[PDB]
């Protein structure tokens, strides 16, 4: 009722003859895709995400702080530890996200976490649960 | 388009790396495993085959078994995908009746 | 039933009121490539989820 | 109806005690793998007589 | 589009020249024979017909037999494509019961 | 489609994609392939229905 193995990656030949051989193909196999790599990526996205020289158009609070405060509202009144993980505990108030001193500790984690929230189709299924509260933030990112 | 080689309605990387099912309001959502958004709830992390429609080879998919769209007479400990679900039937004999066919 | 019997490990346990309780848990046959596609099963995890 | 034996064969059996059993042919089916759901299903139409 | 005249899901040049099913991850991948890697792993080089869906003509494809998507009651030495898989059934007779139909 | 009108095509007969119990001299298309069956009788058993 369908085609069996449509990848058709057989035509590609792998060399690297010798001890400790490492093969890297656009298809991604062996050391390319694995659960440990995904776990490492999760640690990477959570703190100091992106090791590249330069990233996206925005790391400042001049245009990206008011939107974050506006977006910081939960209809279900949940999102405990689910959001600001490892933030010397979720603040009960924090006076509505406008103070920097003794608070910039988690601001870097929060901006890095935002990139992690909507990266590839999979994360969208996870972020699909957030429904409207996250979508609003995702729509602004999509407009770019 | 995310792949599901086992064609059981659940993608392959989730069955490999761990996943769970969680209701939000009245709706079941198939999440991948997050230890900071599930473990607190007591949800059980699930792993199964990316190429077996039924990883335990019983006539029930992985997705039906984690979703609950199954015959409910299946025992709850058999609702895990790595736990097989099958009947064990044996017959006992309580009584004999012999009749002498003598006229 | 023979598909289940040839692919699982069988564990019988009688600590619940001295009654033989049988459970089959999917475990990997290394010589079968399709069977190796399952996640690994330790004994303690099996005893946790099965009993 | 049960198997029937007449008189002379009965006498010859109780004399010689030679009663042998032959296996002429065996009917039986193949179950094939399904690529749809992995379930191996019996085709009642096909038999090993073909094969 | 690579040809597979035997329509068994595995192309013809691989069945001619040798191939092996080695899984780098949980998912199963079939590929051409390379002696530098697969020989060190102990993988068995496989050859079969490019025009036979079942090279041993048993009711199981070459691909099912090398993949493992088969009835698992097949013996492991019959998992090679050049090895036939078939039942051998014969009946033994343990006991006679004769009853004299005399009234 | 079958030049010998037997239930096998010309192409199946020259290719070999046929029931292999066909004799090799019947693998030519101008040679017919058909069974010839007749029954022999090795033994009689009569039983007198007398009580
Ligand atoms: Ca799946
Ligand atoms: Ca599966
Ligand atoms: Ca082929
Ligand atoms: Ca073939």
């Amino acid at each position: 009722i369908y085609g069996k193995d449509a990848l058709l990656h057989e035509h590609y030949v792998y060399a690297k003859e010798g001890y400790c051989p490492v093969l890297v193909i656009q298809s991604s196999e062996d050391y390319v895709e694995n659960t440990e790599k995904a776990l490492n990526v999760y640690y990477e996205i959570g703190k100091i995400l992106s090791r590249d020289i330069l990233s996206k158009i925005n790391q400042p609070y001049q245009k990206f702080l008011d939107v974050l405060n506006t977006i910081k509202n939960a209809s279900d009144s949940d999102g405990q530890d689910l959001l600001f993980t490892n933030q010397l505990k979720e603040h009960p108030t924090d006076f509505s996200v406008e103070f920097l001193e003794q608070n910039s500790n988690e601001v870097q984690e929060v901006f890095a976490k935002a990139f992690a929230y909507y990266i590839e189709p999979q994360h969208r299924d996870v972020l699909q649960l957030y429904a409207p509260e996250a979508f609003n933030y995702m729509d602004k990112f999509n407009e770019q | 388009t995310v792949p599901d080689r086992d064609n059981d309605g659940i993608p392959d990387s989730l069955e490999v790396e761990g996943y769970t099912v969680d209701v939000k309001n009245k709706r079941t959502f198939l999440s991948p495993w997050i230890s900071n958004i599930h473990e607190k709830k007591g949800l059980t992390k699930y792993k199964s085959s990316p190429e077996k429609w039924s990883t335990a080879s019983d006539p029930y998919s992985d997705f039906e078994k984690v979703t609950g769209r199954i015959d409910k007479n299946v025992s709850p400990e058999a609702r895990h995908p790595l736990v097989a679900a099958y009947p064990i039937v044996h017959v006992d004999m309580e009584n004999i009746i012999l009749s002498k066919n003598e006229d | 039933l023979p598909q289940i019997q040839e692919t699982t490990a069988r564990i019988i346990f009688n600590g619940k009121d001295l009654n033989l309780v049988e459970r089959r848990i999917a475990a990997v046959n290394p010589s079968d490539p399709l069977e190796t596609t399952k996640p690994d099963m330790t004994l303690k995890e099996a005893l946790k989820i099965a009993f | 109806t049960p198997i029937t034996m007449n008189y002379n064969q009965f006498l010859e059996l109780e004399k010689t005690k030679q009663l042998r059993l032959d296996t002429d042919q065996v009917y039986g089916n193949i179950a094939t793998y399904n690529f749809e759901n992995g379930r191996v299903r019996v085709d009642t139409g096909s038999n090993w007589s073909e094969v």
